[PDB]
């Protein structure tokens, strides 16, 4: 099919996942206090 | 790279030849125009005035009479004019002010004699700042 | 000699001579002087091409003719190699160089 | 209250012109290009992106202003 | 009402598309450079 | 169940539409349908390089490819008329785009540390507004955050909004007397040139998310 | 200052600037090199397609 | 009310058909055929340098 | 030398080989592009010559 | 209600002078059209479908305002 | 009912002055015209031709803007 190459993701790219986790923590106070609208 | 290839050239005697330099400072049809060490591709007409060369010495201060400066689009920039000059020694007023009010009156001759005789007077003036 | 030469064999092409030169290497007066009288009496500028033959010292024993084109004001325009070079528009550039080009060649012809 | 629908209509009016910069701005990046391949044919594909890029920063601009002409229409 | 629908399986196609395009897509591409760069050069 | 999470399945069905069946048996000769990611590659990769210019420079060529396919996709999606708004929910666009800023921030502050505020002070400049330039700095620090986002969407909150409205205007042009048959053609070479732009407002969209992360990539990996 | 519409070409502008260069010259200094650069005898004579002629004219 | 946005949609794909189509197939074809000329030519020319 | 002139003869498939087949016939190939995804290297240098960037800027 | 239509025909007033972008800006596009034939004669081919692209999707821009000045006047 | 008419004619004066910006723009395509043929007078009314093309739907626009303005009174 495609030949899988272990390439570096975790190594690289953990901030932007950090901040997906935050927004995403962020979003739950957010969606907890602003959907009473 | 870094600094500039200067080449001045007189028809008597090329002052510079290849050296490296910094600033320049020329006048043409567009102003005072001064070259540092990359610029723009650029031809302009040297109207007389004064060229000043500054290097990693100082600054020597020539008077001009007039030619081209070309920019050779690897920044090596050349001048190709006609006359050169010392700081000061070349020039007095007393051959400038008894010549050029003869001159002046040569102005009021006919055509071809008073064209040349309104540029020389535009030289004289000209030469007023180099009284300075 | 030159005019003596192609007066002989060529009397109608002859339009202009100049004479009283070679008493010593020439200055850029001379040369620019000449450069003057090509444009108020012979009108080169109406010319497309201009071409100077010149005697070429190759070393001291040796000589050679050549030679060495003028390209004309309208010519540099249109040169493809052109625009790299900033110029005016509001200044005659090429109308000026041209003359100097004439100048400048003659002169080095001439020396 | 016979006037709020009618007022958001001429905030409507009144939000629309801001498109006017998006009207002048490209334009300029166009003639701009124009005076880029003029004077140097050569270099075009250089700009021929980099003008209209410029283009799609100006654009949404303009396209700012008429859409908050379109929730103030709704 | 929907932001936590729209933004969460957002976020897990954009982890997706990350760990997925580095693993297979972009290489896969690489892999057609390095061998036609091979094949010329010898 | 979403239609919105099933645009996302589409999404991913057509990025596996674009490599694999694309892919004629792994062959060198990089067939027709090959070429087309072979120059988006080579566009992505001229960009970046040149961007960031860093000695490692494309250890963030991955997320700048799937950051700029998303939105290429995603905007080649609801051009189709019958669909719903994928890219115009601001909420989710503006939400990545806070994702991102944030990752940013918190690259670089591994990275430089206290160093890192060093970006607050660009050039030279004379003491009494050595700050100002700091505080508008800091003003645009998060203004950079907030409008990258709030461009994109908002121009397909403008884009296919627009394709409903003048469609609707079309809509009540041809249901009056029998004269709007006639000389009606010309709104419909104008929602046309509109279907034109708005493959415009995809693509060089795309194109204008994927350059200006590139400029804040390299403010934020290296200090000016 | 209508030099180039009525009076002399570039080439002989800037002729005449070195003219007046020389010609301000410092007494002292003006040495018998830069009079011989303004030591102008050349003559020309426009010959006509006759193979006619004018008189040598001091240019 | 939207079926006249599809149908512009079909007189755009209409052009495409028309005018796009054939220019990416020239496109196509010429980095086709470049990419298969230098691909042979390398191979000949180190055929021949075998030969040298 | 003439065996693979023979060889070269008969067995080029130009227009039609399979990379897959050239991962099989040199794992260089495999460990070039292995190592160069590792240090990050997407550049590939030398090619530009030869092979055009064939994009749009 | 027998105020709405009329703020509505003003607002389509006001929003009619935002092609005022449209009358300049497509047309010093072609101000430059004229100097970029004018100083590079043989270059008139290569801009003038460059330049149709700087006119064409930049007054489509000023069309946005009358379809403004279109809508709230009408819908 | 009675005000409604008044607000069309107030209407069609306020959307009236966008004749303001083709008036520029044809000026400053003119503009450029004397100064692209004053320095090239070899190639006049091979340019001319797309002058006044760009001429006409440049000033098009203002044209839309007063038939706007007609119809805002009607």
């Amino acid at each position: 099919m495609l030949k899988r190459f272990p390439t570096p993701i975790l190594k690289v790219y953990w901030p932007f996942f950090v901040a997906g986790a935050a927004v995403y923590y962020g979003m739950s106070k957010a969606a907890d206090l602003s959907s009473n609208t | 790279s870094s600094g500039l290839k200067l080449q001045f050239a007189l028809p008597h005697e090329t002052l510079y030849s290849g050296s490296e330099v910094t600033q320049v400072n020329l006048p043409a049809k567009s102003g005072r125009i001064g070259v540092l060490a990359n610029h723009v591709p650029t031809v302009e007409q040297l109207l007389p005035g004064v060229v000043e060369v500054m290097e990693g010495s100082n600054s020597k201060k020539f008077f001009i009479s007039g030619g081209f400066a070309t920019v050779q689009p690897d920044s090596q920039l050349c001048v190709t004019a006609i006359e050169a000059f010392p700081l000061e020694s070349f020039s007095q007023e007393n051959i400038k002010n008894l010549l050029a009010e003869a001159k002046k009156n040569v102005s009021s001759s006919d055509a071809r004699e008073a064209a040349e005789a309104a540029i020389q007077v535009e030289v004289l003036e000209n030469l007023q700042s180099v009284l300075k | 000699k030159i005019k003596m030469q192609l007066l002989r064999t060529h009397p109608n092409n002859i339009k202009l001579s100049i004479n009283g030169i070679g008493k010593d290497a020439p200055t850029f007066q001379e040369s620019a002087l000449i450069a003057d009288k090509l444009l108020s009496v012979m009108k080169a500028g109406t010319y497309p091409k201009i071409s100077i033959f010149y005697n070429d010292p190759v070393s001291s024993l040796s000589f050679e003719p050549s030679e060495k084109p003028i390209f004309n004001a309208k010519t540099i325009e249109q040169s493809p190699s052109f625009g790299k070079f900033e110029i005016d528009t509001d200044a005659n550039v090429p109308r000026d160089l041209f003359e100097y080009t004439l100048a400048n060649q003659m002169l080095t012809a001439m020396a | 209250m016979q006037l709020v629908l009618a007022a958001k209509y001429i905030g409507a009016g009144i939000s629309t012109i801001g498109l006017l910069g998006a009207g002048i701005g490209i334009a300029i990046v166009f003639a701009a290009l124009i005076n880029g391949v003029s004077r140097n044919p050569s270099i075009k594909d250089t700009v021929f992106p980099m003008a209209i890029l410029g283009f799609a920063l100006s654009e949404a601009t303009g396209l700012f202003c008429l859409m908050v002409s379109f929730l103030l229409l709704f | 009402f929907y932001f936590m629908n729209q933004l969460t399986y957002g976020f897990l196609l954009m982890i997706t598309l990350l760990i997925l395009f580095s693993q297979f897509f972009l290489p896969m591409i690489l892999r057609l450079y390095v061998s036609r760069l091979f094949i010329s050069k010898l | 169940l979403t239609t919105f999470s099933l645009y996302t399945i589409i999404v991913l069905l057509v990025i596996t539409s674009l490599y694999t069946l694309t892919n004629n048996n792994n062959k060198i000769i990089g067939s027709r349908w090959l070429i087309s990611q072979e120059a988006i590659y080579d566009t992505i990769m001229n960009m970046t390089k040149g961007q960031i210019g860093g000695k490692n420079w494309g250890l963030y060529f991955p997320m700048i490819f799937t950051l700029f396919m998303f939105i290429f996709i995603a905007n080649l999606i609801s051009m189709i008329p019958y669909s719903f708004a994928l890219s115009a929910h601001l909420v989710f666009i503006i939400s990545l785009s806070i994702v991102i800023w944030l990752g940013n921030t918190i690259l670089g502050l591994y990275k430089h540390g206290w160093v890192f505020f060093s970006l607050f002070v660009p050039a030279g400049t004379p003491l009494p507004l050595v700050p100002l330039l700091v505080i508008i700095e800091t003003l645009s620090y998060f203004a950079r955050a907030i409008s990258l986002g709030l461009r994109l969407g908002s121009n397909i909150l403008a884009g296919h909004l627009l394709m409903v409205i003048l469609a609707g205007l079309t809509f009540n042009f041809m249901l009056i007397n029998l004269f709007t048959l006639v000389f009606g053609f010309v709104p419909l070479a104008m929602i046309l040139a509109i279907m034109m732009l708005e493959f415009a407002i995809g693509i060089i969209q795309g194109y204008v998310w994927a350059i200006l992360t590139a400029s804040y990539l390299k403010d934020a990996v290296y200090l000016h | 200052s209508a030099w180039r519409k009525a009076g002399i070409s570039y080439a002989a502008y800037l002729n005449v600037a070195a003219q007046a260069i020389r010609s301000s010259l410092k007494t002292e200094l003006q040495t018998a090199s830069v009079l011989n650069r303004s030591q102008t005898d050349a003559f020309y004579t426009q010959y006509k397609n006759g193979t006619a002629a004018s008189e040598p004219t001091p240019i | 009310d939207e079926s006249i946005l599809l149908l512009t949609f079909l007189g755009f794909t209409g052009l495409v058909a028309k005018y796009l189509a054939p220019a990416y197939k020239d496109f196509a074809d010429a980095r086709m055929k470049k990419v298969s000329d230098v691909l042979n030519a390398s191979r000949n020319k180190h055929v021949e340098a075998v030969k040298d | 030398l003439q065996s693979t002139l023979d060889n070269i003869q008969s067995a080029r498939p130009f227009d039609e080989l399979t990379v897959d087949d050239l991962t099989k016939i040199k794992p260089e190939i495999d460990a070039k592009v292995e190592e160069m995804v590792k240090k990050g290297k997407w550049d590939v240098p030398g090619y530009k010559d030869r092979f055009g960037n064939l994009n749009v800027m």
